[PDB]
């Protein structure tokens, strides 16, 4: 639900900000 | 790994290792 | 290699604390 | 012109750090 | 820029970049 | 109202950071 | 100019823990 | 002496968002 | 010194500046 | 009580954290 | 193999890294 | 003496440190 909401909001894995890499 | 809320400048630095060479795109607006 | 890594790791957080709500990409070469 | 060329041998102010946001 | 809080060790690296080659001082009494 | 109150208790810009440089 | 800046960054992120309410000046020369 | 004490603050902070739960030992040299 | 709580990434900074050439054990579990 | 529960849900001085050295 | 010898000079990725977890 | 000087090239311990504290 964008990076904060879902990382920072929430709990992400390494496969939850993968999605952000170029 | 990071069972854990990384906000702020902790996510930027989580995104820079995990992503390595390719590099990252961050956006704090949602 | 590193010291190189070790100030781009500096850079976005800089980029982080300069950029704001903007936002910023990280591309290294390019 | 590149990032960590400009930014890691010279030193980026925050003026020239802001050339490098969206 | 950084429509944020800055808290702790996050404070004195906002200074430390912001008022770079100048210096700065931190009192974290009151 | 002193460094952290004024920033960390509450948001200060560049111009309320700049305050406490040498 | 940098990993001197670089260490510059590590100094004060020191300070800020070996100081605490004491608080703490940086001064480059001087 | 400095910039390899500048980059095993790095590694600890690189090694506390790769190994989470597990934990983690620093043993330099050894 | 710092009367102040340290968690997750400045726990271990914490622990990398005070121990040393030693080093240290960082066990988040409990 | 741990090293989160004594310094990170607590309070820890020098000798409370030169605890976990090696 | 040491931590800050390969570290240090090379660049460890994040799978690198895990080599030296618990 | 300096900060960046004995601190930069040298590796100050928390006792060093200490000399630049208020
Ligand atoms: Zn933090
Ligand atoms: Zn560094």
């Amino acid at each position: 639900r964008g990076i904060v909401e879902q990382c920072c909001t929430s709990i992400c894995s390494l496969y939850q900000l993968e999605n952000y890499c170029n | 790994f990071v069972n854990q809320h990384l906000c702020g400048s902790h996510l930027v630095e989580a995104l820079y290792l995990v992503c390595g060479e390719r590099g990252f795109f961050y956006t704090p607006k949602t």
